[PDB]
RNA sequence: UUGACCUCAAAUCAGGUAGGAGUACCCGCUGAACUUAAGCAUAUCAAUAAGCGGAGGAAAAGAAACCAACCGGGAUUGCCU
RNA sequence: AUAUUGGCGAGAGACCGAUAGCGAACAAGUACAGUGAUGGAAAGAUGAAAAGAACUUUGAAAAGAGAGUGAAAAAGUACGU
RNA sequence: CUCGUAGCGGUUCUGACGUGCAAAUCGAUCGUCGAAUUUGGGUAUAGGGGCGAAAGACUAAUCGAACCAUCUAGUAGCUG
RNA sequence: UCUUGGUGGUAGUAGCAAAUAUUCAAAUGAGAACUUUGAAGACUGAAGUGGGGAAAGGUUCCACGUCAACAGCAGUUGGACGUGGGUUAGUCGAUCCUAAGAGAUGGGGAAGCUCCGUUUCAAAGGCCUGAUUUUAUGCAGGCCACCAUCGAAAGGGAAUC
RNA sequence: AAACUUUCAACAACGGAUCUCUUGGUUCUCGCAUCGAUGAAGAACGCAGCGAAAUGCGAUACGUAAUGUGAAUUGCAGAAUUCCGUGAAUCAUCGAAUCUUUGAACGCACAUUGCGCCCCUUGGUAUUCCAGGGGGCAUGCCUGUUUGAGCGUCAUUU
């Protein structure tokens, strides 16, 4: 059947790590059997059983590192946002409303009215 | 004065089009400065250009360039519009002040070819537009 | 109304110098403050035979004045020249051949 | 003679593999590749060659990453993940 | 060549577990048109151009 | 009689084939096979004796 | 544009034992030495390609516009013509046949066929939903599945749900009569349509 | 001795940024010939195709060194004329 | 406001209907040709469902002749007409 | 230098063949055979250009101007 | 002398005649001029029709099964078809070196794609310290004047019979 | 009189026309703006219990995570307590990852699976040798840091 995720995110770091060994053993000595039988359908299983745990480590791994630079200038580079080249070159939204303060002035003296014809 | 290269110096054209050395380059010598300095710096944006001096070879540029990137352009808002993309290399596209004497953009009379571009108005006055019910 | 083999020459494609089995350039010695107010002394070690030319290379060696090392030298042999033969080369030398 | 005893000494080979595009076109005297222009930095394309600007353009390969960008600009471009558990 | 690149011998490598023909379960699949491998390949009767 | 990874050397596979195995390697002869996997022919010391070892892996 | 030219063969000219087309370059393709570029050659494009700027859209005076439309609104008075143009109306009373302004605010569907039964549009109702046919050729696989008839064009003042509710009837239009389509009051260009007018928009078209 | 200044360097220094793609449309540069003129060199094709450089969702242009000569209009763009 | 034979998402048609329509309805820029730039195809349709012909017999076999299945085998994978 | 093999060429039969074995071969007869020889690999020269002990020869069966794509459905008082 | 596809007559015709040459028996098989074995006759005749290799090919090598198509007759055979097996290096090559040459950098040209140039008009740099307790061996002396890189499976080259 | 040749018909051939179909093309319209040094487009090689392609993916390899649906996939085979469930599935969606060798491609090179150098670390008695694991080392330019050069140059010094 295989691991299931949500097991696996319980475990600590040591104990998933043990895990992967066992499973690649698995991996291993079916791989051997497969030699002998004409269809093993089990590799299937403990493929994205390995799959599965390797991707639970490294979700436990990044999140240590985004615990590391929390709230900090200067994330690595694989942990900051991948939205667009273009859209992180990028004037933010702070820097693209600036104002001048002669135009600041100007835009508080003289707003757009709201109005309308009829009286 | 450019030299039209066609190794040689030969033409292999019609005779009024047989001129080698007198072809003169419409862009300005000016252009060509900020055009090979855009390139060497091309973190930066050309702003404008001036001349400084000039010999029996050499026309001298100094030309005026800004960071899109450093925070001193990218707040202060009245230059934070060159770190729009659309002014992504004006020098080469001609929107710089010698490129737009160069294209010809000026209002009057005497620019009828050269106001929104000489091309855009040549593809607007060959076209032939129809209508639905034809006039 | 094709190029013509002289025109063709200057492109120096197959009409370069065939110069892998030549013995350098023969030069002079370069003018220095040893022949700009005295002499130096050489020493012919071989006369060689230069590949295209008729005439045979003399292989003098000098010793260098600021570093002590060996600077070998290639001249164009005078006839007379010999093998051993001190060659002098400078203002003050004496008039004998292949000075 | 210039026929077939002349096609028997073709054993030679003016091209091979190119790194970038791997078509066989890797002149290996010019050490240019004939179809996409390797080692220089732009591929070759022309504007008379609309058949071969068809071959190798956007869509004839995998696209690796831009087959991902249009859902992930109608999504917004989403940082996180989805919130409930099952049904 | 007996003489190769590895570069040659990869492609080598690839063409000759392409020269087979097509696995008879994949002609009884549901909506199939496969009929037969298109894409053989003989050493008599096409040069692979390296 | 093994198939290795093609980005193996004769170093990883005798490391591998120690730890894996608890054997002892006097040797490794490997060819890129014409499939284009790659095949390690790995000696043993005469301590070990491959029949065993094979029926310990599990295959004859 | 470049359907038939999607191609680089040029002539083989004369001594070649085979006419001047310009046939295909190359070899081992089965394309290759295939004549090409012409209307005759198969894969070559056709004879004047068509273009989109051909005159689709045609342009009829303002005022003959209006004259057909009238002489389309008299033409749906006295019943020589409406009987010729289809349009099951022998039994009616009297053409024009006026209904009620209370027709145009029925809002259900079986309330709107109640009403144009009772005033005898049954026979043309009944005339459309017994002659759905498949069309005749390759139009029906270009959404044009089915035929059927035209029935009785209803025609109002104010729409208070008369539309809707005769929206899904079938062969019933509806109209305006501040517009009176022409391609609804002629249909197929014969005159007399079937006008089930209602009072509001009988008195209006004055 | 020492401490600045100016100019110029170096670093696997701290942070960034440029290249390539695509290119229908857009801004430039460069630039033909077939063709027509019942020949053809001006001309025309054509300030076009091909070639090169640079952007964006539009671009460019744009708030007058304008049009006018009227009782004057009033940035730019586009449609009808 | 304007352009948009590219991309993404739609909705249409008095368009074309497998020698047509894109070169390509199909594992199509594929198979293949060329040193290379480049060139460049053919090729859709059993049946409502494989029910794709068990079994017998003749033959070394392919297959035939029966038998069956099917509404139809004047639909037998060489398959609508 | 010579006779003459291997080799490298190609005189004559105007031989065979001439829908060939072959889009240049086959056979006999021949030139020359220690150098201005013959030859593999590497390398350089690119189209109005190269290269040419020079024949407008050769430059992928293409040469008094290669090949590929585009302009281009180039134009035709001419033939179907 | 249209285009694409299909089909005829010619016509069971022309032809399948270079490289001296085949023959007997048995075996296998449905079937043997052609397969296998034995016997015999012959040939290439060491500048080979013999053993290896370079380029090129790419699995054609080898085994088992098989004969619809292919081997211009045949076919039980096969370089065909189906399924597999097979290529082991410190010493053989590549890798390293330079050759003719190619080619970055500094720099100059060119509107530009890019061109020139390979030591130039550049501030172009690593090498050992004698030998170790304040040494991650430098925070030191001291030395060196050249200046990328690619280029040979026939040249140069560490070592296996 | 046959045979032969010719004509027509039937049945059988050859061939794939015709008719009918159509997950394709073509043209028009409407809406949107979103590639890449955070490594794109393109390429190569590989990956499935049995796949050569197309499609998908990258040694976590016809996929992992997450979320939604709610019992399939299937040509076989296998599994199907999991099936009133954190739950089938070649499902949909997709925000988390992985993403070989490349490629603008970036230590040097590339007709090579060729060769360096640095840091951390492991093993072989090892700072130096050999190997394994991890992480690096391109160019231009900008801002800033630090270390510097120049009798360019200013003060200041027994
Ligand atoms: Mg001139
Ligand atoms: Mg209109
Ligand atoms: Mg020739
Ligand atoms: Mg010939
Ligand atoms: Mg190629
Ligand atoms: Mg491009
Ligand atoms: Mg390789
Ligand atoms: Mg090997
Ligand atoms: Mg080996
Ligand atoms: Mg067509
Ligand atoms: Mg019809
Ligand atoms: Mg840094
Ligand atoms: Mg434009
Ligand atoms: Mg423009
Ligand atoms: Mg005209
Ligand atoms: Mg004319
Ligand atoms: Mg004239
Ligand atoms: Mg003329
Ligand atoms: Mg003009
Ligand atoms: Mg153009
Ligand atoms: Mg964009
Ligand atoms: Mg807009
Ligand atoms: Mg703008
Ligand atoms: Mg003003
Ligand atoms: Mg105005
Ligand atoms: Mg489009
Ligand atoms: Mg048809
Ligand atoms: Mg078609
Ligand atoms: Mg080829
Ligand atoms: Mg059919
Ligand atoms: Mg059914
Ligand atoms: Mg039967
Ligand atoms: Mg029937
Ligand atoms: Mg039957
Ligand atoms: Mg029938
Ligand atoms: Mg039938
Ligand atoms: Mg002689
Ligand atoms: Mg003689
Ligand atoms: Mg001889
Ligand atoms: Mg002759
Ligand atoms: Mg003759
Ligand atoms: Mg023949
Ligand atoms: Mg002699
Ligand atoms: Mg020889
Ligand atoms: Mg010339
Ligand atoms: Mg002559
Ligand atoms: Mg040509
Ligand atoms: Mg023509
Ligand atoms: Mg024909
Ligand atoms: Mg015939
Ligand atoms: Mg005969
Ligand atoms: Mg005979
Ligand atoms: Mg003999
Ligand atoms: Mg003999
Ligand atoms: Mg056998
Ligand atoms: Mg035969
Ligand atoms: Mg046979
Ligand atoms: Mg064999
Ligand atoms: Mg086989
Ligand atoms: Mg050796
Ligand atoms: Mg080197
Ligand atoms: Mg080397
Ligand atoms: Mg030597
Ligand atoms: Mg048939
Ligand atoms: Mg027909
Ligand atoms: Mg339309
Ligand atoms: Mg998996
Ligand atoms: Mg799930
Ligand atoms: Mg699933
Ligand atoms: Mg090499
Ligand atoms: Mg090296």
């Amino acid at each position: 059947a295989g691991v299931k995720a949500y097991e696996l995110r319980t475990k600590s770091k040591e104990q998933l790590a043990s895990q992967l060994v066992d499973l690649k053993k698995e991996l291993a000595e079916l791989k051997v059997q497969k030699l002998s039988r004409p269809s093993l359908p089990k590799i299937k299983t403990v493929r994205k059983s390995i799959a599965c745990v390797l991707t639970v480590i490294n979700e436990q791994q990044r999140e240590a590192v985004r615990q590391l630079y929390k709230g900090k200038k200067y994330q690595p580079k694989d942990l900051r946002a991948k939205k667009t080249r273009a859209l992180r070159r990028a004037l933010t939204k702070f820097e693209a409303s600036q104002v001048t303060e002669k135009q600041r002035k100007k835009q508080i003296a003289f707003p757009q009215r709201k109005y309308a014809i009829k009286a | 004065n450019r030299k039209r290269p066609v190794p040689k110096g030969a033409t292999y054209g019609k005779p009024t089009n047989q001129g080698v050395n007198e072809l003169k380059y419409q862009r300005s010598l000016r252009a060509t400065a900020e055009e090979r300095v855009g390139r060497r710096a091309a973190n930066l944006r050309v702003l404008n250009s001036y001349w400084v001096n000039q010999d029996s070879t050499y026309k001298y540029f100094e030309v005026i360039l800004v960071d899109p990137q450093h925070k001193a352009i990218r707040r202060d808002a009245r230059y934070n519009w060159i770190c729009d993309p659309v002014h992504k290399h004006r020098e080469a596209r001609g929107l710089t002040a010698t490129g737009k004497k160069s294209r010809g953009i000026n209002k009057g009379h005497k620019f009828n070819n050269t106001k929104a571009g000489r091309r855009k108005t040549w593809k607007r006055q060959n076209t032939l537009s129809l209508w639905r019910y034809r006039k | 109304g094709r190029v013509i083999r002289n025109q063709r020459k200057g492109a120096g494609s197959i009409f370069t110098s065939h110069t892998r089995l030549r013995q350098g350039a023969a030069k002079l010695r370069t003018l220095d403050y040893a022949e700009r107010h005295g002499y130096i002394r050489g020493i012919v070690k071989q006369i060689v035979h230069d590949s295209g030319r008729g005439a045979p290379l003399a292989k003098v060696v000098f010793r260098d004045p600021y570093k002590y090392r060996l600077r070998e030298e290639i001249f164009i042999a005078n006839e007379g020249v010999h093998t051993g033969q001190f060659i002098y080369a400078g203002k003050k030398a004496s008039l004998n051949v292949g000075n | 003679g210039k026929g077939t005893p002349s096609f028997g000494k073709r054993h030679n080979k003016s091209h091979t593999l190119c790194n970038r595009c791997g078509r066989r076109s890797f002149h290996v005297q010019k050490k240019t590749c004939s179809s996409c222009g390797y080692p220089a930095a732009k591929t070759r394309s022309y504007n008379w060659g609309a058949k071969a600007k068809r071959r190798h353009t956007t869509g004839t390969g995998r696209m690796r990453y831009l087959k991902h960008v249009s859902r992930r600009f109608k999504n917004g471009f989403q940082t996180g993940s989805a919130s409930k558990a099952s049904a | 060549a007996a003489q190769k690149s590895f570069r040659i011998k990869q492609k080598m490598a690839k063409a000759k577990k392409q020269n087979r023909p097509l696995p008879q379960w994949i002609r009884l699949r549901t909506n199939n048109t496969i009929r037969y491998n298109a894409k053989r390949r003989n050493w008599r009767r096409t040069k692979m151009n390296i | 009689v093994f198939q290795v990874s093609m980005k193996a050397n004769k170093y990883q596979i005798k490391k591998a084939v120690k730890e894996l195995y608890e054997v002892d390697v006097l040797k490794v002869n490997t060819l890129v096979r014409p499939n284009g996997t790659k095949k390690a022919y790995v000696r043993l010391t005469a301590d070990y004796d491959a029949l065993d070892i094979a029926n310990r892996i599990g295959y004859i | 544009e470049k359907a038939g030219h999607q191609t680089s063969a040029e002539s083989w000219g004369t001594g070649r034992a085979v006419a001047r087309i310009p046939r295909v370059g190359g070899g081992g393709t089965g394309r290759s030495g295939q004549g090409a570029f012409g209307n005759m050659c198969r894969g070559g494009r056709m004879f004047a390609p068509t273009k989109t700027w051909r005159k689709w859209n045609v342009k009829v005076n303002h005022n003959e516009k209006r004259y057909a439309t009238a002489s389309a609104i008299a033409a749906t008075a006295v019943a020589s013509l409406v009987l010729a143009r289809g349009h099951r109306v022998e039994k009616i009373p009297e053409i024009p046949l006026v209904v009620s302004t209370d027709l145009e605010s029925i809002q259900k569907t079986k309330e709107a066929v109640a009403a144009l039964k009772a005033v005898g549009a049954h026979s043309d109702l009944l005339k459309v939903l017994k002659s759905k046919k498949l069309r005749a050729g390759k139009g029906k696989y270009r959404n044009r599945r089915w035929t059927q008839r035209r029935g009785p064009l209803v025609v109002y003042a104010e729409d208070n749900g008369i539309v809707k509710a005769l929206r899904n009837v079938p062969g019933v239009e509806t109209a305006n009569v501040a517009s009176l389509n022409l391609l609804q009051l002629a249909p197929g260009a014969h005159l007399g349509r079937f006008v089930i007018w209602t009072e509001a928009a009988f008195t209006k078209l004055d």
